[PDB]
């Protein structure tokens, strides 16, 4: 088929019981007619197919298309967004700015992103991404706020409060989570968005909606990690927090037998060991000895290599050291 | 640890026609090198070699734990003798790293070096030892960017999903990056990221790798840095006072990473605190 | 403004790049199925006609797919109506558009009656000649053709004249098309419609001022003689023939020279006999190498379809003198087109007149510096067998066949390896065995694996006649010798005799001489010799006795379908399957 | 020297030691009723001059070059 | 009528590698092929003949004279060696005495008769070296001169090497 | 579940071609197997090399009945499968189907003309719309292409490559370390690598064509001296013999391809390798066409 024998028939869509369809058709309505609005409520009836899935949406179709898909939903039921607010709209005009909203935080998180470099049209897609981009990270806290206010309001193709509330909560704590790379206070907002996230899809089990269990997972992991508010890398990690390093010492020696920790953590918190003793408090002296202790045991039952460490360490040997 | 008559039986084989025109080369090759060695034996033999390297250094042998100071002068003989043996240098040897559109002129150069510390695994060793004494592992910074290079190289010319495929290279960077952290060549939030690179793929690390040298173009290994703070009588890098001494794009750029696997990378989120 | 379909949505798919100008123009037939059938028999083909800046790349598609609507169209009362926009476009400079028209023409008039191709179709080519443009006019002697089994006399005379005036036109290229479809149309006008119209025209063009007007003519010489066998004949053809034959045009003497048969034999043997003999004669000897090389493939057929009563007489008293200048010529061409044909008169002129006349220009042929009359003199060496013997084949051409059993060329060899289980076949073994079989042996050794792979089938044909008894005395110890080579693919040789050789040797013999050699290479560092083992033995496995089977070939399948190399372990896998 | 034409067909002093018993072959079966292609690079993909020294057969009824056009 | 002499410099230091890996003689080669690729482009160059000279022993320094095919030319510079001196002044001596070879036969250069500029034979030398000192057996001669110990017949009436219309330019790679 | 791959084998030997589907799936496969193939593909004796093909399907059914059929005898096939032929598509997907079905029994690498632009100018991509009437069967083979190892070495003597070498090369393990993933460059490693002509010259040399160097004899005993070589097999150039020695057996240029542009009436050979590295030469004159 194509963008002709499409625009014809009033039920090609209604036969294919597809995102590639929805970019032929943006492709040809690209340019600025009755043809245009045609294609644009096809490409919106095909989209509304799909129970409005932004997890297949984000992916198949680019940045900039998906953009002009939701600014044309935009236009046919609404009418800045933060200053308009009204979440007590009808349902459809409501879905619509909250599912905008929400692609425009997951855009946000995605561009943060790192992508495999091309090593092989191409110029004006670039120059189109970095300029909605750059308006996006200009209106990302309006976009904040508006999903905010959204989420604690539960007023209402009507969907579920509670998995149209997870979702966007979700992406919420994305978003700080992308921020707390720069203010670390952000994180906790991002702690408590993902333990409601985690309760709430524990609570329902929603399908459509439907969530990456592993991501969330590992997101409630780093967030435990980095704010406070167990296993033994969490173990040593409060315990450096807090000044304490005599279980760190222990830890340590019980992991020399269960072989739990990776080499490369005990090798790092050797090294921010040294470097502290090094920065003063001659208190770690001996605890820096002890760690490498352990870990030149670590090593020798791994069948590695001394370090330098432990060597200059055993020169003017003593009691106590040996 | 290093690595590594004729007519009578000719007019037997003949049948009344050569049928093959001519002989490539010499004939067949040789059945190639082979190796049998113990393991522990070359552990062994590194610490004795190691355990002397390091009485050398050291002033000779208060507080009753702690160790002596290595000596920065024999480290930085130890150091500029690492450097002649495995790459005579005066290609690129000034000190500042150069551009990374630059390691693409030196390829031949950074893949010699990469081979040397393939096949001699003790280079790291006394990389090691070099790194013990802060402002010697300066003066290594030609086997530094070249070997980094070779990995960088390798990473973007890897077509594997994770680094798990390519053992040894993933070793030499976790290796090479812990290396410069111990050297105080980059910051703790900087050099903490060899415990992820079992994890990734290899563009990211790849990206990573390229934050090192991005940082070490904008804060550059010299020795000048290395304040001497005479409470000790050892030499001491505070990035701190160098201006975005956490390394600001180059900390962005990890936490990107970070988020980008935070399915696997949840635990490790923690060893990479700014503050 | 631009919901409506045809010209909204063709013209702004058009003004696209090339690929979709051609995607686009495919899918008109969907624009046809979407619309009821009414709207597009009453719009859509004026815009066909309109907008004329398609380019070349999209006119065939267009023609096809104009050829294809049969129903979309209304049906067979409306179907004329695809007439007007296809001529226009058969008005295109371009020379494939016409030939895709007047096909796309011809298909739909299947769907026409009488009355709407004499209403429509004869008014066409009224207008198409009558068009200032020579593709019109090309066009128009196109699509003449299709009228004449529909259409009444009164009408029929219409067509006749009006191609009459296409006949006597004075611009080239209409004349060239004209002359085309004078043959094409010579099939199916009555014959004496076609002596009071055609042959006027055709014997007036025949000597037309231009070479491919006569050439042309030359074509449609068969179409207008394959009929009218009186007198009319006599003095139909003739003319032209007469012209053509020795004529100053080389291009016309040469598509003469390659149509010789089907006129000889439609227009009977003694009338040829009587008059295209000189004309026959003088063209082998002619200046160029072209027209002679051309004639020269038509001996064979020329011969045999000649009358018996003379044959012998008039192949010795024409073609044999100038043949002798023929074979010693200096041009590879001609020889070769000689040898690939002229070897099949040794039946036609008999045994003793093939040994006095045929053998010393076959010898000489054979010892010709250009490997393709070498190739083409052994082609079918069968026949001379047949009606020559054995005895003399193997007294007089023996030694030029040793000599060429090691040419340079591989493709002479291969000739020479077929026909010999041939010779074998009526050879006594004890000559045989002196003479050729050490040489039947020297080619299991050869270079290309073509001589190797077509002997190893020679030496099956062989065992298959002489038997095991002479087989084990000479084949298989030599072959054995060349199963220890170096070489791998001398060992590929010895593999593949022994799997052609086992299916007619011997269960007993294949497990007690065949067995332990195949048993020796299933330990050959070559993977490739490793998995023809395991194939080898699938293949014979069904042959042997099957005690020896899981006795002796089990374990090493066993051990080959461990090996290394995932090959040799799939090989092997089936050959355990499927030996059970 | 190079190109100093060795005659190892006419010179057995020519003859490497390890290349003796094939060469022996070869130019014994040679002498018998039964170096070469070494022709350098600018005279080797010449298709005009080797069409020139070849009959003629019987007539008709970015980057910059990639040889033949 | 133009001549375009190339004086490629074959001393071994013309061995040194620049970044692109390919030695100073190599470039030298490639600007050669460089400069009748670019002088080819003009439709009035058509008629134009190449010598070559290098830094050789007399019997071998010149490799396109008088009379030679340009394919020659492209031939004897495409196998040029780096493996003697720096003798540039003899190379130059030997440069102007084969262009003011034929000046004395044909009389361009007409001796008490007046200076004719519309008698000449029109010709410039490239001399393609480096910046490397000058090399004689002997050892370094830190300047450039030309010898005079076999002089051209007549080549006291101009007291310089060097004619009219002959112009000398120097290419001296400096690539690092 | 590689039964349909013989029936592609014997398919495409009567000069069928796949459908676009069926390409897909042969390039997928293709592609899966090699990723894992390095740039200097190592390939054990025994081994027949061959040269440019070009598109001559039949030239190559030639080839095969000259040195055997595709599992029975190794071939290494130096790149330049597609463009100045007829029956490019036919070809390059017989190719690809032997290396799917025979992965370790034929070797295929990558020539010059394996690339977007060359396929583009030079012809491969109007045979592939005539074929298939969409450049997706285009698309698929060029992305396959960028996977193809640059070199191949024979038992760590012979350095089997299509075009010639580089001054920024100068050891195999340079070659080892490029990302050949990715277009060939118009400079660089990979491009010269690819497009290189060995000349009678000195030093190196800008090549007449766009792209690659030439090189002399000094430049190739340094590098077959450095990288412990006896020979370079290229495959670059036309041959009017066949194959045709160069820079003292240093460098053999072997060409593949009989009658080359249809026009060139040049004789094509191969070079087979056995198990004691001993080289024989096989030249063949073209198929016998209509
Ligand atoms: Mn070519
Ligand atoms: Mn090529």
């Amino acid at each position: 088929t194509c963008w002709f024998e499409f625009l014809l028939e009033e039920s090609l869509l209604e036969k294919h019981l597809p995102v590639q369809l929805i970019v032929q058709f943006l492709e040809q309505a690209s340019k600025p007619n009755k043809r245009n609005r045609i294609l644009k409520l096809l490409a919106l009836k095909v989209a509304a197919h799909l129970k409005w899935d932004l997890d297949i949406l984000e992916k198949s179709l680019s940045v900039p298309v998906l953009n002009m898909l939701l600014n044309e939903l935009l236009c046919i039921s609404k009418v800045k967004h933060v200053d308009m607010d009204l979440a007590t709209l009808p349902p459809t005009t409501a879905m619509a700015v909250l599912l905008y909203n929400r692609w425009a935080i997951r855009t946000i998180v995605q561009s943060s992103f790192p992508v495999k470099q091309a090593k092989p049209q191409m110029q004006q897609e670039k120059e189109l991404t970095e300029n909605i981009l750059k308006v996006l990270k200009e209106q990302a806290a309006d976009s904040i706020l508006v999903l905010e206010a959204a989420l604690k309001l539960n007023k209402d193709l009507k969907v579920k409060t509670e998995e149209m509330q997870c979702q966007v909560c979700y992406d919420l704590g994305a978003a700080y989570f992308q921020q707390g790379s720069t203010n670390s206070a952000v994180y906790e907002n991002a702690r408590e968005k993902f333990f409601r996230t985690k309760e709430l899809i524990a609570e329902i089990g929603s399908l459509s909606c439907t969530i990456d269990e592993k991501r969330l997972a590992g997101y409630c992991q780093a967030c435990d990690v980095l704010v406070p508010s167990l296993t033994p890398y969490s173990q040593v990690h409060i315990c450096l927090r807090s000044g304490n390093y005599q279980e760190v010492i222990q830890i340590f020696i019980e992991d020399n037998l269960t072989l739990s920790l990776p080499v490369q953590f005990r090798q790092s918190v050797l090294r921010e060991l040294f470097k502290k003793a090094q920065q003063g408090n001659e208190a770690l002296d001996e605890i820096c000895f002890k760690v490498c202790a352990c870990n030149t045991v670590r090593d020798i039952l791994e069948g590695r290599t001394i370090s330098v460490q432990f060597n200059q360490l055993f020169l003017r040997p003593n009691k106590e050291k040996i | 640890g290093g690595q590594v008559a004729s007519l009578l039986d000719t007019n037997r084989r003949h049948i009344w026609s050569v049928f093959h025109a001519g002989v490539i080369g010499r004939g067949l090759k040789p059945p190639k090198f082979v190796q049998s060695r113990n393991q522990q034996e070359v552990i062994y033999n590194t610490q004795s070699l190691l355990s002397l390297l390091v009485h050398c250094c050291s002033a000779p042998g208060g507080e009753c734990w702690g160790a002596p100071i290595l000596s920065p002068e024999a480290a930085k003989a130890v150091a500029v003798t690492l450097v002649e043996s495995v790459c005579p240098d005066a290609a690129g040897a000034e000190l500042a790293w150069p551009p990374e559109e630059h390691a693409r002129a030196t390829v031949e150069r950074d893949l010699r070096i990469g081979r040397r510390f393939r096949e001699q695994p003790l280079l790291f060793e006394l990389l090691k030892l070099v790194a013990a004494a802060p402002p010697a592992l300066c003066y290594c910074s030609v086997l530094l960017r070249g070997l980094l290079a070779a990995l960088l190289g390798h990473w973007e010319a890897s077509r594997h999903p994770d680094t798990t495929h390519s053992p040894w290279h993933l070793e030499a960077s976790c290796t090479l990056v812990a290396v410069m952290a111990e050297g105080s060549l980059l910051p703790p939030a900087l050099g903490n990221m060899h415990e992820v690179f079992s994890q990734l793929a290899p563009f990211e690390v790849r990206l990573l790798l390229l934050s090192v040298w991005g940082f070490l173009r904008e804060h550059g290994p010299l020795p000048q840095k290395f304040i001497f703070q005479s409470e000790r009588g050892r030499f001491i890098r505070d990035f701190s006072r160098e201006g975005g001494g956490e390394g600001g794009p180059h900390l962005a750029v990890l936490h990107s990473v970070l988020h980008r696997n935070i399915d696997r990378l949840g635990l490790f989120s923690g060893r990479f605190q700014a503050p | 403004d631009s919901l409506y379909p045809i010209a909204v949505l063709i013209d702004e798919l058009r003004n696209e790049d090339v690929q979709l100008r051609l995607n686009s123009i495919k899918k008109l037939s969907t624009i046809a199925l979407a619309l009821g059938v009414e709207r597009t028999r009453s719009e859509l083909l004026p815009f066909l006609t309109d907008t004329i800046y398609d380019e070349d790349e999209v006119l065939l598609a267009l023609a096809e797919q104009l050829g294809t609507f049969t129903t979309l169209v209304g049906g067979p009362e409306y179907v004329h109506c695809l007439l007007p926009p296809l001529e226009s476009l058969a008005t295109v400079e371009e020379t494939v558009v016409r030939d895709k028209a007047v096909e796309s023409l011809r298909a739909i008039s299947h769907e026409h009656s009488p009355s709407d191709l004499e209403a429509h179709f004869v008014p066409l080519v009224k207008r198409l000649a009558g068009g200032d443009w020579f593709t019109s006019r090309t066009s128009a002697c196109g699509l003449f053709s299709v009228c004449y089994p529909r259409v009444s006399s009164a009408v029929k005379a219409e067509l006749r004249q009006y191609f009459r005036n296409l006949c006597s036109d004075d611009t080239p290229m209409v004349r060239r098309a004209a002359a085309s479809k004078l043959g094409e149309f010579a099939k199916v006008l009555e014959l004496d419609n076609v002596k009071s119209e055609i042959i006027p025209m055709f014997s007036n063009l025949a000597s037309d001022e231009q070479d491919s007007v006569r050439l042309l003519a030359v074509e449609a010489c068969v179409n207008i003689a394959q009929l009218l066998p009186q007198e009319d004949l006599e003095a139909l053809v003739m003319p032209t023939l007469r012209q053509a034959a020795e004529d100053k045009s080389w291009r016309v003497r040469y598509m003469v020279a390659d149509k010789f048969t089907e006129l000889q034999k439609a227009v009977g043997p003694e009338i040829t006999k009587t008059d295209l003999v000189p004309a026959f004669q003088n063209l082998m000897k002619d200046c160029e190498a072209e027209v002679r090389a051309a004639a020269s493939h038509k001996v064979k057929e020329f011969c045999e379809n000649l009358s018996a009563d003379c044959r012998e007489n008039v192949i010795m008293s024409q073609i044999l003198p100038c043949i002798k200048e023929l074979v010693s010529d200096a041009n590879q061409h001609v020889k070769s087109a000689l040898a690939s044909v002229i070897m099949g008169l040794s039946p036609i002129l008999g045994k003793d007149n093939t040994i006095e006349h045929l053998l010393p220009l076959f010898l000489a042929q054979l010892k010709d510096e250009c490997p393709e009359v070498r190739l083409n003199i052994i082609s079918n060496l069968d026949c001379v067998n047949e009606v020559i013997g054995i005895r003399q084949l193997s007294q007089s051409l023996l030694p030029a066949i040793v000599e060429l059993a090691e040419d340079a060329k591989w493709r002479v060899r291969l000739a020479i390896i077929e026909y010999m289980p041939l010779l074998a076949g009526q050879l006594g073994v004890e000559f045989f065995d002196e003479k050729l079989n050490s040489l039947c042996m020297a080619w299991l050794v050869d270079h290309v694996y073509a001589i190797r792979e077509a002997a190893t089938s020679n030496l099956k044909k062989l065992v298959e006649k002489f038997g095991k008894e002479w087989a084990h005395a000479t084949i298989i110890p030599k072959v054995l010798a060349m199963s220890g080579d170096p070489n791998y693919l001398h060992r590929m040789t010895t593999l593949f005799c022994i799997n052609v050789l086992s299916e007619v040797c011997g269960q007993d013999i294949t497990t007690k001489h065949m067995l332990p050699t195949v048993l020796r290479m299933a330990g050959d560092p070559v993977a490739n010799v490793r998995f023809n083992v395991a194939k080898s033995l699938q293949k014979i496995g069904p042959i042997l006795d099957n005690s020896t089977l899981q006795s002796e070939v089990k374990p090493i399948l066993e051990k080959l379908t461990q090996d290394q190399d995932v090959d040799v372990k799939y090989f092997a896998q089936e050959a355990l399957t499927v030996l059970s | 020297n190079k190109d100093l034409k060795p005659q190892t067909f006419r010179n057995a002093y020519d003859i490497p030691r390890r290349n003796l018993l094939d060469h022996l072959t070869r130019m014994r079966s040679n002498l018998l009723k039964s170096q070469v292609h070494s022709v350098p690079i600018a005279q080797m993909g010449n298709y005009q001059e080797y069409l020139k020294q070849v009959p003629s057969p019987l007539r008709e009824l970015g980057m910059m070059i990639d040889e033949a056009d | 009528m133009p001549i375009l002499l190339f004086l490629i410099d074959t001393s071994a230091s013309m061995n040194q590698r620049s970044h692109l890996g390919t030695t100073y003689l190599d470039t030298a080669k490639g600007a050669v092929e460089t400069f009748m690729k670019l002088r080819a482009r003009d439709p009035a160059s058509r008629g134009d003949r190449y010598m070559l000279v290098t830094f050789e022993e007399p019997p071998y320094a010149i490799k396109a004279g008088w009379k030679e095919n340009h394919a020659t030319f492209m031939n004897e510079l495409k196998n040029l060696q780096a493996e003697g001196l720096t003798t540039l002044g003899q190379s130059l001596r030997t440069a102007f005495d084969l262009l003011n070879l034929n000046r004395l036969v044909t009389g361009i250069d007409n001796y008490g008769q007046g200076r004719n500029p519309f008698f000449l034979e029109p010709a410039i030398i490239i001399t393609i070296t480096d910046g490397s000192k000058l090399t004689t057996t002997s050892g370094v001669q830190d300047e450039l001169h030309l010898p005079l110990n076999s002089p051209l017949p007549g080549s006291e009436l101009t007291k310089e090497p060097f004619r009219w219309d002959q112009r000398l330019f120097a290419l001296v790679l400096r690539l690092p | 579940f590689t039964k349909e791959l013989d029936q592609w084998i014997e398919q495409l030997n009567e000069c069928k071609q796949l459908s676009e589907s069926q390409v897909k799936s042969l390039c997928e496969k293709a592609k899966e197997i090699l990723t894992k193939e390095s740039n200097v593909q190592e390939v054990r004796c025994p081994v027949t090399v061959c040269g440019d093909v070009h598109g001559q399907f039949h030239d190559l059914m030639e080839l095969f009945r000259i040195g055997g059929k595709s599992p029975d005898t190794n071939y290494l096939f130096m790149g330049d499968y597609v463009n100045r032929g007829y029956y490019s598509v036919e070809t390059v997907t017989l190719l690809v189907a032997l290396k799917v079905r025979y992965r370790e029994r034929i070797t295929i690498l990558r020539g010059n003309h394996e690339s977007r632009q060359i396929t583009q100018v030079y012809g491969f991509y109007d045979e592939c719309l005539r074929k298939y009437g969409n450049a997706n069967v285009w698309k698929y083979f060029t992305d396959l292409f960028d996977y193809l190892p640059l070199t191949a070495l024979v038992d760590g003597q012979i350095f089997c490559l299509h075009g010639g070498l580089s001054p920024s090369i100068d050891t195999l393990d340079h070659i080892r370390a490029l990302d050949r993933l990715q277009e060939v460059p118009h400079e660089g490693p990979m491009c010269d690598l690819l497009w290189s002509d060995p000349d009678d010259r000195g030093g190196w040399g800008i090549s007449p064509r766009g792209a690659g160097y030439t090189f002399g004899q000094d430049i190739s005993e340094t590098f077959n001296h450095a990288n412990g070589l006896t020979l370079v097999s290229r495959a670059h150039q036309l041959v009017m013999e066949g194959y045709n020695w160069c820079h003292d057996r240093n460098v053999v240029t072997i060409f593949s391809a009989p009658n080359y542009c249809y026009r060139c009436g040049n004789q094509a050979a191969i070079m087979e390798l056995d198990d004691t590295l001993k080289y024989s030469f096989l030249q063949f004159d073209p198929a016998p066409r209509r």
